[PDB]
């Protein structure tokens, strides 16, 4: 009866203390999921944002490198102003670019990689080694090191 | 006394004099919770519109030019003072609206022929935070704790008192500013020691000579600078910057509105770039027009010139140092510690001077903007709340799968006397043997971290693939004991494995 | 001493038991808020990087509106080039906003409203209603109702006569 009563209160004791134990632990793990779940959703969010981001400076580096340094005068004030006011933005844009993650890829003369680089195509090049960039087309991007854009790029052939 | 039975949620509110905060203890570490409009920071201002109103935070100091006779904005240096005082008599004609005189002689703020004291107004910043707080939450909290600058009376702590009581909020205990800073730093399970809190960036500067005996903070002396904060460097650059342009090209921008907009936000981006890189250069494209054209801006800053900017104000945090270490009756080699708080403890010619004043190498471990909150949610959560039982895994265990993936069977950060059950089909059609792979590693590829056991069920009924189902159940009991097994409902022939011991070669295998 | 004991023992758990139901509460509003934070978080994210982008907007527009529309000829060749660039890259900028929800606050005559229109001036406009903004100094920002940056207006202000 009453020695019977000690057992089944340890007992109990036990099976609730574990069972708190177990519900605390499920709060744990829940919480480190959510923490990743809205973590990936934030990474999700702004690489859509970064991919249709990309085009916008594209053009305008187009549009800017367009026009030669020859006829930039003070005799032109109309168009050495606009030029020097787009270099300035193409800046402000590369480095809030690179403030958040989204890294240039400007490989010149660089060993060529499969995964950061798109081979264009193919010519041999004097006074250069095989295999090696030669000339830059397009400019890719990464995002927290990763391709987000591959740079559409030349690679040097074997003569 | 019987125990409290909480059952709630203790917040921490920073009820700052021009930007306040809330946090919350979200597991094991503060969380400062985020208002509506995504900031991590509510201003402390509030206004009363002609019918009635009560726009608090960022929606009352954008309205504050078409209301400047009714928006109340750091009212924290009128709380618990009396009219016929000099800091009163002093603010009231700065001061845009009405500060009158009450009937128990207190100061108290007007508005549209209604009297509200100083008090009120930061209760309604605490139901600004309360409803900041409830909306992460999901659920109501009733109990908190605010925090007061550590020279304040006992008066001003009944007044902070009453005003969290009137914002439906049961205040739990008010705590110091020094005292949650350095609960946020970790120093309240540290031994006897003497420490000084260095407090600029806000809008004044505050130092405090603290005392860890018995595991409890005594504040031993405070001082400080009241007219110096973290705007004179933002307005030192801002001047730096237009005299720099008007010099080089002749258009001064303090006739200008826009561009002094622009120019004051390129300085408080290039101030806090200049912290961690020597060099920060300048770009506002279209500045200015002119008849002669667009005005562009362009100036290189470095550090060395910053800090020669504002070297004078540095220099101004020196005497009333000194003067706290000396009323505190310790010396240079008394102080064990130095706890950095505000926004401008991060250049790193603060922190020389600091280190030159103390002698020791101040403590940069926990964000400097926001550890007053941090620290009040610590307190609040271990003083009332069951979250100090949550205060007391390298590798993780899987299976073989038939196209080799790493399969998690079970999770990481998984207590040891947990039950986990998982079902699984067979190979291919016509299989007759089963075999499980048991490994343990953290990769996705059984073979790349570890090769502990491999046990074969033998027996299952012929079937097409993917009808048969094999439930793996894992029973890992007590401590260390690892039971692995796998039940199918075909024939009752099933095989076990010990796996009781893995890992035992801890080394740089993984890394 | 066994009888207290036991008493204390049953009191502990009593005590437990309603320990775990709070635990079992306190895990159900863990799912409900991780669920409304996964979706805020997919909504939002973008905010540092459109509150970053907004300047690069203004002075592309400011670019479009500062040259003065008579040297666009055949005379400067290069220079049609450039603004039809510029031209280009603007519209394109706007294209990828507005994909994302982001609307710029345009209030030309609409209501002042402190919650997204932040004032500037208190001029008052004859001929407008009280309480009306009376010109957009800059075009504010906002995505999905969360008012990145306010439109910088001047409220029109009633006649003293």
């Amino acid at each position: 009866t009453l020695l019977e009563e000690k057992v089944k209160l340890e007992e109990q004791l036990k099976e609730t203390v574990e069972k708190y134990k177990r519900a605390l632990a499920d709060t744990e793990n829940l919480r480190q999921r959510s923490q990743k779940l809205v973590e990936e959703a934030k990474l999700y969010g702004i690489q859509a944002f970064c991919k249709d981001l990309l085009e916008v400076a594209d053009v305008l580096e187009k549009a800017t490198q367009c026009v030669p340094k020859e006829e930039i005068k003070d005799d032109n004030p109309h168009l050495k102003n606009l030029y020097e006011g787009l270099v300035m933005t193409e800046v402000q844009i590369q480095k809030v670019f690179t403030k958040h993650g989204l890294l240039k890829l400007n490989p010149v003369g660089a060993k060529f990689d499969p995964a950061e680089h798109e081979a264009l195509f193919h010519t041999p090049v004097e006074g250069k080694e095989p295999g090696t960039v030669a000339l830059v087309s397009k400019v890719g991007y990464k995002l927290h090191g990763r391709t987000l854009r591959p740079a559409l790029v030349g690679v040097v052939k074997e003569a | 006394m019987a125990s409290e039975a909480i059952k709630g949620a203790v917040v921490g509110i920073d009820l700052g004099t021009t930007n306040s905060c809330v946090a919350v203890m979200e597991g094991k570490q503060a969380k400062v919770l985020e208002n509506a409009e995504g900031a991590r920071t509510t201003p402390s201002v509030v206004a009363f519109t002609a019918d009635g109103e009560r726009l608090v935070g960022m929606p009352a100091k954008r309205q504050a030019v078409t209301n400047p006779n009714n928006t109340f904005y750091a009212t924290k240096r009128l709380i618990g003072w009396r009219y016929d005082d000099p800091e009163v008599q002093k603010d009231i004609k700065n001061v845009p609206f009405k500060i009158v005189r009450a009937s128990n002689g207190d100061a108290w703020v007007e508005a549209h022929g209604k009297l509200y004291s100083p008090s009120q107004i930061g209760a309604f910043v605490l139901m600004k935070m309360k409803e900041t707080a409830e909306n992460y939450l999901g659920h109501t909290a009733k109990n908190a704790v605010i925090t007061v600058p550590a020279y304040f009376n006992d008066s001003q702590r009944q007044a902070t008192k009453d005003a969290g009581q009137i914002s439906g909020l049961n205040v739990l205990r008010v705590i110091n500013e020094p005292t949650a800073a350095a609960l946020a730093y970790g120093l309240d399970k540290s031994e006897d020691k003497v420490i000084a809190v260095y407090d600029l960036g806000g809008g004044t500067f505050d130092i405090s000579i603290l005392e860890i005996q018995k595991g409890v903070f005594e504040v031993k002396s405070t001082n400080g600078d009241t007219f110096l904060g973290g705007e004179d460097f933002d307005q030192a650059l801002l001047r730096h910057i237009v005299k720099e342009f008007k010099r080089e090209t002749g258009v001064d921008l303090t006739k200008d509105n826009m561009a002094l907009q622009r120019v004051r936000e390129a300085a408080e981006k290039a101030k806090c770039e200049l912290s961690s890189s020597v060099q920060t250069d300048i770009n506002l494209p279209y500045l200015t027009m002119d008849s002669s054209g667009p005005k562009h801006l362009n100036m290189k800053l470095t550090r060395a010139q910053f800090e020669g900017i504002v070297t004078d104000l540095i220099r101004r945090t020196i005497a009333p140092c000194q003067k706290a270490m000396q009323d505190a009756e310790v010396s240079k080699s008394d102080i064990g510690e130095v706890i950095l708080v505000g926004g401008m403890t991060r250049m790193p010619k603060v922190q020389q001077t600091v280190q030159d004043l103390f002698g020791r190498a101040p403590s940069k471990a926990v964000n400097p903007d926001e550890a007053v909150a941090i620290g009040a949610a610590i307190q609040g959560g271990v003083l009332a709340g069951d979250v100090t039982d949550v205060l007391l895994t390298p590798l993780s265990l899987g299976i073989e799968t038939l196209g080799g993936v790493f399969t998690k069977l079970i999770n990481r950060n998984t207590t040891i006397p947990t039950k986990k059950s998982q079902v699984f089909s067979t190979a291919a059609d016509g299989q007759t043997q089963v075999e499980i792979k048991v490994c343990q590693g953290e990769r996705e590829m059984a073979g790349d971290n570890k090769l502990l056991g491999q046990f074969t069920l033998i027996g299952i009924p012929p079937a097409p693939r993917g009808v048969p189902q094999i439930e793996v159940t894992f029973d890992i009991d007590a401590n260390g004991i690892v039971h692995v097994s796998a039940k199918d409902k075909g024939t009752g022939r099933e095989q076990q494995i010990v796996i009781q011991s893995s890992g035992g070669l801890s080394k740089d295998d993984i890394e």
